[PDB]
């Protein structure tokens, strides 16, 4: 019954600052501390430090001293963080979690000792120089069928073949992020073949047809 | 802060054991050691509290256990979904949580599979741009780690080449891309430019040519 919704997904120039959200259900908001976790990409679990809601005493990592804010609000059972002066390094996904409770009351528990046993989904954050740009799409064709999508920002694509009418044989590749900070990848088929690129961000569309 | 091997590996049915080593301040002097299981896209799951317990519905299978400084999780009769990163954490004193670096368990049971390469040479159109992308489509290969490596004619070339990490695929196999940059002139200059992938010892190659 507990569960833990976080605000959805960020992207952040350098020297901007995150605020991000933590919407709580399922027990008593104010007898359970939050903590937040921090995840770079293919690294490992941070802590970043806590909140009791009950006093609003907070307690954070050394690591992020001075930027980090954590707030609680037993009006709407939600805690927020925020991250000040934010780089690339910044760019993971960050958690909420609630403490475990291995007492017979479940009163100010803090989380310090006994784990977190409910997690929220994640927040993925974004953090880079780089500026919304759509893609430019090229076909693939040897001398197994494709087109290339070069050099868009931010995450995410869409690529579908043929208004989806094509979904046999078909393999999207995850971009690659190359040093210009721009996203490019590459979907494949393996009688006429179609692109249908769709990059929100930009609001660009374009459709491909692939000799 | 608490040391993970990075990577322990083992056969369905069998175990395997992960050690995290800490400090006194923290595993040593306190029996307030976690255990975390994260499958890929997915929020940690506690697995154990306060060095042995488990919480409502880990099965026994998660054994956790500390001798002096390093806590150890052992993991017995392996299966396929055992497969995910672990984490260890600990309170530390001070009123602080510490975590290990985490390690991934592989559990194996797919066969070591070869991948499939497929090389690309850049459009007419990108040409007509003045610029020129060599496009390498690494597939369905497993264990999921390879090395790229590019040529132009029989001479390697690092500059302007980018490539993905490996990622997990549909079929449990995994995929990668490499990019190669080139300028119009550079293409048209060589007779051929090739991809190799080598892929635990060996060699799959493509080339194309202007």
């Amino acid at each position: 019954e507990v569960q833990l919704v976080q605000s959805g997904a960020e992207v952040k120039k350098p020297g901007a600052t995150m605020k991000i959200s933590c919407k709580v259900s399922g027990y008593p908001f104010t007898d359970y501390y939050m903590h937040w976790v921090q995840q770079a990409p293919g690294k490992g679990l941070e802590w970043m430090g806590l909140i009791d809601p009950e006093d609003g005493e907070t307690n954070y990592a050394e690591k992020f001293q001075g930027r980090v804010t954590i707030t609680a609000d037993t009006s709407t059972d939600t805690v927020y963080m925020e991250l000040s002066s934010l780089r690339s390094e910044d760019t993971a996904v960050y958690f909420c979690a609630k403490p475990h409770c291995s007492s017979r009351t479940c009163q100010r528990v803090s989380g310090y000792y006994f784990g977190m046993d409910v997690w929220g989904q994640g927040t993925l954050v974004t953090v880079s120089s780089a500026s919304t740009k759509g893609p430019s799409v090229f076909p693939l064709a040897p001398s197994a069928l494709g087109c290339l999508v070069k050099d868009y920002f931010p995450e995410p694509v869409t690529v579908s073949w043929n208004s989806g009418a094509l979904t046999s044989g078909v393999h999207t590749f995850p971009a690659v992020l190359q040093s210009s900070g721009l996203y490019s990848l590459s979907s494949v088929v393996t009688q006429t073949y179609i692109c249908n690129v769709n990059h929100k961000p930009s609001n660009t569309k374009v459709d491909k047809k692939v000799e | 802060a608490l040391t993970q091997p990075p990577s322990a590996s083992g056969s369905p049915g069998q175990s395997v054991t992960i050690s995290c080593t800490g400090s006194s301040n923290d595993v040593g002097d306190y029996n307030f050691v976690s255990w975390y299981q994260q499958h890929p896209g997915k929020p940690p799951k506690l697995m154990i509290y306060e060095v042995t317990k488990r919480p409502s519905g880990v099965p026994d299978r998660f054994f956790g256990s500390k001798s002096g400084n390093t806590a150890s999780l052992t993991v017995s009769g392996l299966q396929a979904d055992d497969e995910a990163d672990y984490y260890c954490s600990s309170y530390a004193g001070g009123n602080s949580v510490v975590f290990g670096g985490g390690t991934k368990l592989t559990v194996l049971g797919q066969p070591k599979a070869a991948p499939s390469v497929t090389l690309f040479p850049p459009s007419s159109e990108e040409l007509q741009a003045n610029k020129a992308t060599l496009v390498c489509l690494i597939s369905d290969f497993y264990p999921g780690a390879v090395t790229v490596a590019w040529k132009a004619d029989s001479s390697p070339v690092k500059a302007g080449v980018e490539t993905t990490t490996p990622s997990k695929q549909s079929n449990n196999k995994y995929a990668a891309s490499s990019y190669l940059s080139l300028t119009p002139e550079q293409w048209k200059s060589h007779r051929s430019y090739s991809c190799q992938v080598t892929h635990e010892g060996s060699t799959v190659e493509k080339t194309v040519a202007p």
